[PDB]
C-alpha cells in the first residue's frame, strides 16, 4: 500500500547562485541517504 | 587427452590461506612423495 515518502525538492536557480553545482548535490544526498558503491577490495583473497 | 599410467592432482586452499600459505603445502606435498620411490615417481608441480 502507498506509503508516506519524503520528497526533498532541489532548487537548481538557487544553487547555480551558491557556486555548487547537482553533480555533487545528488552524490552527497545519494552517497550518504543510500549508499554508494565505489570499487573492490580484496579480502582473505576474495574480490568484494 | 593425457596419458596412462599418470595423474592429475589438484591442491585447494579452501580457507583463504595465501600463495605463501599453499606454496608451504606444495613443498610440503612433494618433498613427502619424494620418499616413496617405489610407488609415485615424476612427481612435480605444473606451474611456475
Amino acid at each position: 500500500e502507498d506509503t508516506p515518502q519524503f520528497k526533498i525538492d532541489i532548487d537548481q536557480e538557487k544553487a547555480q547562485a551558491l557556486g555548487v553545482s547537482i553533480n555533487d548535490i545528488n552524490t552527497t544526498l545519494g552517497a550518504a541517504w543510500g549508499g554508494s558503491y565505489v570499487n573492490d577490495f580484496i579480502d582473505r583473497g576474495r574480490v568484494k | 587427452l593425457g596419458t596412462a599410467t599418470g595423474f592429475d592432482f589438484e591442491l585447494i586452499d579452501q580457507a583463504g590461506l595465501g600463495h605463501e600459505k599453499l606454496t608451504q603445502a606444495r613443498n610440503q606435498l612433494l618433498a613427502e612423495a619424494a620418499k616413496h620411490p617405489d610407488m609415485l615417481t615424476s612427481v612435480r608441480p605444473n606451474g611456475l
